[PDB]
Order: C-alpha cells, then sequence, then structure tokens
C-alpha cells in the first residue's frame, strides 16, 4: 500500500527496499527556433533509486540517444525507468532483491507493476511523502557523471558517505533530506552553506564534506534556516 | 413454438421470461408459459414476494427437451425438470392449454429485442460456462461468483468465465510490457481470439451472456467480466472492421433494453468512458455512443 508519516520506521527495517524517483529520467531544454516556433533539446538524465537503509544508489544514466526517433517521450520514460529498474533487480542476487520497490510518482506504478510481472512477491508501493529526490541533479558529483556520460551507464555511490559509521539510517535519511529539501529550495545558498568553509573538504570518494557531529549540527540548523527564509519570502510571511 | 409447463405456483412471484417480466399470486392457478419461439435460448428466472434475496432462474432452449417447472417447498425454489415421456408431457401441456391456464411469450412481430441481445448466444456454450452436466439447462442466481473472482468459494457453483486480467503474463509479451500494456491487440486477438475463443462469434457469446447474468440477476461478476470483454475490445488498435461493426450493434441493444433505473448498477463509468472518449475505437461505436448520449448522458 502507500508509505506515509504512520508506517515510517518501515523504511529502516531489515526488510529490502528501494526508492525509485523518475522525475530526472526526461529532461528537455527549452527554446525559440529561427523560425519562432519552440523547440525541446533532450539532455542525459538518471534513475535514482535508493536503499534508504544502506545509503546505496544506483545512478542508471540516462543517455539522450534512448530518446532518438521515439514518440510520447514523457511516457515512453516512465516505461524505460520501470525496464531499467527491473533488469536492475533481474542483475541482483535473490537474497539481495528488494521485497518492496516505491515509486515517488504514482504515475510510475502500472509501468514497474507491468515489467515485474516476474517478480509477484515484490509489492509495488507509492508514498505520501513529498520526497525531494529530484534535487538529486544539484549533488555536484552526481550532476558530472551525468551530462559526460557519452552512453548509457550505471554508477554506484553511498548517498550517506560514511555517516553509517556514527548515526542510524533513520537519521541519515532525515539528513539526505533536509539537504536535498534545502537544494531544490534555493540551491545557491544551500552550497554556500555546504562549501563556504575551505578548511572542510569532501573526499574524493564522497559526496558531501567530512562535517564532525557538532558541524553536522551547524549545518543541519543553516538549511532548517534557509527552509524557513524562503518559505517567508514565498508568502510574504 | 414450445412450452414451458408449471407444475404449479405454491408462492407468490415475480417470473421473468428474456426481457420480459410478469406476476403470479400465492396459490394463482398458474401452470406456465406458451408461444416460446423455437430457435433461441431462453431464460426463465425467478424473485419471490416475500424474500427479493436471491434472483435464480435457468437457461434453457427447447430444441433439446422438453422442460417443466415445480416448486419444490424443501429447498424452497421453483426448479427446472426434465420429463423424458414426451407423450406424457404433450397430454398434461394440451390440458393446461384447454383450460387456459397458460401466459403467452409476448413476442411482437416487429420486435426483435431478444434476437439482438442473443445472436451470438448458444446453449453448448452456456454449459461450459455453467457447469452441471446431468441437465440440459443451466442453473444462474444472483450471489453464484466467478472463477476469477475466486482467485481474489465453492467451485461447483461458479461461473467459469474467461480469466480477464491486462496486468497479467498471459496479457503481456516478455518484452513488449508498454507496447501490450497500452495496446491490448495481442491480447484480444493472439491469445483470446486465436487462443481460447476461437473465433469472434463465440467471443460475443460470452460478452452477451454476461450481460444478460448481469441484468437478469444482477450478478455482480457477470456485469464486470462485460465490462473487461468490452474494453478489451475498445483498448485493442488492432480489431476486424467487421468485428466493431458488430459490437456496435450489440452494445446499442443491451443498452436500449437496459432498465433506466438500474443504470447506476450496471454500468461503469470509467469503463464506458473510457470507451467511447479515450479508446483507439472512440469512433468506431457510433451508435452505442449516441444512445448512451441520449438516454445516460449523466454517466458521462
Ligand atoms: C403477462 C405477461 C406474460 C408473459 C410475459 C409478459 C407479460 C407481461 N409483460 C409484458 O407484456 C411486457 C414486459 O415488459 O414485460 C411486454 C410489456
Ligand atoms: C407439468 C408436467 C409436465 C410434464 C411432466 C410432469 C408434470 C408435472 N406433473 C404433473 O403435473 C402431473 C403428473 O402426474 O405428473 C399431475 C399431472
Amino acid at each position: 500500500g502507500a508509505m506515509n508519516s504512520s508506517n515510517y520506521a518501515e523504511l529502516f527495517n531489515n526488510d529490502i527496499k528501494l526508492f525509485v524517483d523518475d522525475t530526472n529520467v526526461y529532461r528537455v531544454t527549452v527554446h525559440k527556433t529561427f523560425e519562432g516556433n519552440v523547440a525541446t533539446k533532450a539532455i542525459n538524465g538518471c534513475i535514482f533509486t535508493l536503499n534508504p537503509k544502506t545509503g546505496h544508489l544506483f545512478l542508471k544514466i540516462i543517455h539522450t540517444s534512448v530518446w532518438a526517433g521515439q514518440k510520447r517521450l514523457s511516457q515512453l520514460a516512465k516505461w524505460k525507468t520501470a525496464e531499467e529498474v527491473s533488469a536492475l533487480v533481474r542483475s541482483l542476487p535473490k537474497e539481495e532483491q528488494p521485497k518492496q520497490i516505491i515509486v515517488t510518482r504514482k504515475a510510475m506504478l502500472d509501468p514497474l507493476e507491468v515489467h515485474m510481472l516476474d517478480f509477484p512477491n515484490i509489492a509495488i508501493r507509492p508514498t505520501e511523502l513529498r520526497l525531494p529526490f529530484s534535487a538529486a541533479m544539484s549533488i555536484d558529483k552526481l550532476s558530472d557523471v551525468v551530462m559526460k556520460a557519452t552512453e548509457p551507464q550505471m554508477v554506484l555511490f553511498n548517498i550517506y558517505d560514511d555517516w553509517l559509521d556514527r548515526i542510524s539510517s533513520y537519521t541519515a535519511f532525515s539528513r539526505l533530506t533536509l539537504l536535498l529539501r534545502a537544494l531544490k529550495t534555493n540551491e545557491e545558498s544551500a552550497k554556500m552553506i555546504l562549501l563556504s568553509d575551505p578548511t572542510i573538504t569532501i573526499k574524493s570518494y564522497h559526496l558531501w564534506p567530512s562535517f564532525t557531529d557538532e558541524q553536522w549540527i551547524t549545518i543541519e540548523s543553516q538549511m532548517r534556516d534557509l527552509i524557513l527564509t524562503e518559505y517567508g519570502r514565498k508568502y510574504n510571511v | 413454438m414450445n412450452t414451458v409447463p408449471f407444475t404449479s405456483a405454491p408462492i407468490e412471484v415475480t417470473i421473468g421470461i428474456d426481457q420480459y417480466s410478469f406476476n403470479v399470486k400465492e396459490n394463482q392457478p398458474f401452470h406456465g408459459i406458451k408461444d416460446i419461439p423455437i430457435g433461441h435460448v431462453h431464460v426463465i428466472h425467478f424473485q419471490h414476494a416475500d424474500n427479493s434475496s436471491m434472483r435464480y432462474g435457468y437457461w434453457f432452449d427447447c430444441r433439446m427437451g422438453n422442460f417443466y417447472i415445480q416448486y419444490d417447498p424443501k429447498d424452497g425454489l421453483y426448479k427446472m425438470m426434465e420429463e423424458r415421456d414426451g407423450a406424457k408431457f404433450e397430454n398434461i401441456v394440451h390440458n393446461f392449454k384447454e383450460r387456459q391456464m397458460m401466459v403467452s411469450y409476448p413476442k411482437i412481430d416487429e420486435d426483435d429485442t431478444w434476437y439482438n441481445l442473443t445472436e451470438f448466444v448458444q446453449m453448448d456454450k452456456i454449459r461450459k460456462i455453467v457447469r452441471k452436466d446431468e441437465n440440459q439447462f443451466s442453473y444462474v442466481d444472483s450471489s453464484m461468483t466467478t472463477v476469477q473472482e475466486n482467485e481474489l468459494s465453492d467451485p461447483a457453483h461458479s461461473l467459469n468465465y474467461t480469466v480477464i486480467n491486462f496486468k497479467s503474463r498471459e496479457a503481456i509479451r516478455p518484452g513488449h510490457e508498454m507496447e501490450d500494456f497500452l495496446d491490448k491487440s495481442y491480447y484480444l486477438n493472439t491469445v483470446m481470439l486465436q487462443g481460447i475463443f476461437k473465433n469472434s462469434s463465440n467471443y460475443f457469446g460470452e460478452l452477451q451472456f454476461a450481460f444478460l447474468n448481469a441484468m437478469f440477476f444482477g450478478n455482480y461478476g457477470s456485469s464486470l467480466q462485460w465490462h473487461a470483454m468490452i474494453e478489451l475490445i475498445c483498448s485493442s488498435a488492432t480489431v476486424p472492421k467487421h468485428m466493431l461493426d458488430k459490437l456496435d450493434e450489440i452494445l446499442y441493444y443491451q443498452i436500449k433494453t437496459l432498465p433506466e433505473q438500474y443504470s447506476d448498477i450496471l454500468l461503469n463509468e470509467r469503463v464506458w468512458n473510457i470507451c467511447l472518449y479515450s479508446s483507439f475505437q472512440k469512433n468506431s461505436l457510433h451508435n452505442t455512443e449516441k444512445i448512451m448520449e441520449n438516454k445516460y448522458p449523466e454517466l458521462l
């Protein structure tokens, strides 16, 4: 069924599960043509497939060649997403396959259910959470590898860096969603917050800076202020 | 013309015969129905005056035997029986005909309604949906479940309609997921028509039988089957042109016959708006669209 704020702890139990977000699969720029019409130009996208307990991110890069000569691309993108998630599940050993897949957008339910007919024991669920996974393209290292891709490619990341050494996956997911919500609400200011201090760096094998426990509290507080600030700017509050 | 005689009418009951209905009073001198047109299946159905629970009835074909109705006071229902002594049967019917205790199937000669609702319905195919091989006639009632309904509870008392499930491996070729889910032509033509039904007439016969069981008994699973079979055709981009023309005729007469006051419970808004206005065949059902728009404009 639908995943929400009542059964929130289910995300961090021992049943393997993946979130799938398709909001960056089909990406375009819109521009005027010489004749004054409007044309779109696709750019590389990505499927965001995340194990919320472990932080493992299966970033499938969607190269613009997959759209070549296809029609109704927004619809195709949901089915291409479902096709790639299904192939990912099939490539995993049985004991690593998820027991549930949670789609962030309800329009993915039927495409994924149909591609996963061979897996009748894997539950495909929507969620009532509004998750900021679209902002994944605001993470520099992920945006880089997507835009440099010359062919389809799967890149693997731990989106929690080494946080699980010190915090629970409940807390790490909460830190992630607050970071992504801030990047989505005011990307420039969020990045200012994250990288204003040169003394704090990002390890080559990480996505985020190497903050101490106390620095993460400061950073998290600054992200909450950014969100509140933007909320007041928006609504004149 | 053939006859369905009645031993008696000990309990007050509304009797239907195909699309017609009438009332019989408790212990009224009623001994059945005459002048039933040879050449079609028929259904004789019942709703007790003192308990509108259970509509029940019998599908039969007078070419396959001599059938009478007798009330059984133990099971509490009018039961269809076969009489193998033809001479005894002709003698009992003649006596009831001479005493004018039989009503007449009131068929208007200009009216082809029943033919139009049962064009593709054959007794041999009814008997494979309703399994009770010792009888030549088939009992159906309001509560009987379908095989598909049971998959999601006594299999002897089930309606074995062909299972249709759009999100099933049967409907969806591995490697053609998007194609087969948005265009059901594979499922319609290869799986169902070529594979299971063998021809469109047999498909239309099940569709027509499902509609009639929904209408005459309020059988919910039959209504589901009727709508599923419509949706499968309308959701297919490739259908024989003769199939669509005939479907338009079939649906027109079903919508024409439907009680106006039962529209809220026999018609699925989602299915009909999709079929008439969004589907591949949204333009191939002109007669059905016109009667639906003039008769049930609310549903749309
Ligand atoms: C007395 C009787 C006997 C057998 C069958 C029907 C009737 C009466 N019912 C009708 O005549 C009609 C109907 O819609 O039912 C046609 C109008
Ligand atoms: C109606 C009918 C038609 C065919 C066969 C049986 C019946 C019911 N049998 C009778 O009503 C009687 C009998 O002795 O059987 C009393 C005459």
